């Protein structure tokens, strides 16, 4: 019960073929390329500014998100116990 | 800690007041517009009935190799691959389950008739020893 | 490209050294959570069975 | 039409359906597994009724036969 | 990860359904038994209204990562929304340079007519005086 | 459009590829308009030094005409 999204998604899974992305940026060639050069410069700037924020930003968060994942995990195993305890009781009852 | 629709770790979790279960806002907002009821309990639920729960901007750090280039090309491609091949595989899991249930029931019936047939057989054989 | 990507590679390798360890740390946690969510359903299913 | 910001908005809108579909598909998946599990358990449970019943029926035969 | 009332790591988290916030069951239970209210917003809340944290249901999740499709899409918003501000830094600075260039080229065009007349007048004064 | 989805992947690739160059071309033009502006400021201040010597040659001429 979805729009166009479902038609191309089901076709991609049935055919077993992922849609091709931009295989351009990585290769390139020295000596149109004035644009390609200026795109590279800006890209690098973004990465570097972004990378710099990310290290410092990453450094600040590099482990703050890891703590959240431990709070998320322990909650699941508490429910594993709560389910374990009910079922055991039921089994015991049946046995008796 | 997770969403009860997609299997996400929500960025803006919101709880419904009819059935205490945390959903990601976008996915619960979509369900209410499709059919105005709670997805799990099938109880009457609206967009105003929801209650947002503070998350204080869930930790998602940006990778060291983060640029406009991979985020446009490689990362966004993988996200619509992972959405496509999962729901297709999830649609494959529904039907299988249904079929399984059906056949299970079918097999189960055949044994009931054997027991009912043997319940008349045994006690009358025991009764004949009594006679 | 020279100035920025050299800074990026320095920022990346400095982050990577600190964060590839924290990535591995994070990945494991995620996997564990996933597994747990898998045991949760089998116990709920078996609870409703029993 | 061929801009940029709304393409990402469109990508969200189609994903919003993807999640809603995966939910209803999973509900029926697990809800059918409950019927599968309750049946298979109750089947092999009802199967042990026969094993018991067959051996008692058998005991009634040699008893009456030898008498 | 934290309890908002005490500030500890809660060992039994239960989320309320009036002010969405993760409280420790043993702490919030005593807050409700004191008076039937939610500690933050002071809205009415009972113990049955409070709900423990649970595994969603039957769909299996994975932890929040950079791979995950939704986290990758919200990443590309950050990319473009930051690059859109990068364009303002160059659009706003261009409107100062071209505005200073416009007044500079006007002062150049207003001045060079006076250089042309002094080159005329100083040579005309040398043409006039030398002949006499 | 009805448009194939594998193609929509390569569109978003091309559109990010285009915006990266449409941001680059707009920045090198800003640097060269400021650079060519700085070449005008040197000529502006160099010209008003050359007018001072030309005024002296006119002042020297007005003294000789009087004599």
């Amino acid at each position: 019960t979805d729009i166009m999204r479902n038609e191309f998604e089901r076709l991609a899974a049935r055919q077993p073929i992922e849609l091709l992305s931009m295989k351009r940026y990585e290769l390139p060639a020295p000596s149109e390329c004035v644009n390609n050069s200026m795109a590279q410069l800006e890209h690098q700037a973004v990465r570097i500014e972004n990378l710099e924020l990310m290290s410092q930003h990453g450094c600040n968060a590099w482990k703050v998100y890891n703590e959240n994942l431990v709070h998320m995990i322990e909650h699941a195993q508490k429910e594993l116990q709560k389910l374990r305890k009910h079922i055991q009781d039921l089994n015991w009852q049946r046995k008796n | 800690l997770i969403c009860s629709i997609s299997n996400e770790v929500p960025e803006h979790p919101c709880v419904s007041p009819v059935s205490n279960h945390v959903y990601e806002r976008r996915l619960i907002e979509k369900y209410i517009a499709e059919n105005g009821t709670d997805p799990i309990n099938n109880q009457p639920l609206s967009e105003e009935q929801l209650i947002d729960i503070k998350v204080a901007h869930p930790i998602r750090p940006k990778p060291p190799s983060a640029t406009s280039i991979p985020a446009i090309l490689k990362a966004l491609q993988d996200e619509w691959d992972a959405v496509m091949l999962h729901s297709f595989t999830l649609r494959q899991q529904l039907q299988t389950t249904r079929q399984e249930l059906s056949h299970a029931l079918y097999q189960h019936d055949a044994a009931c008739r054997v027991i009912a047939r043997l319940t008349k057989e045994v006690t009358a054989a025991r009764e004949a020893l009594a006679t | 490209m020279t100035t920025e990507a050299k800074r990026a590679a320095k920022m990346e390798k400095k982050m990577k050294i600190l964060l590839g360890g924290y990535q591995s740390r994070a990945m494991g946690l995620m996997k564990q959570l996933n597994d747990l969510w898998d045991q949760i359903e089998q116990a709920h299913l078996e609870l409703r069975t029993f």
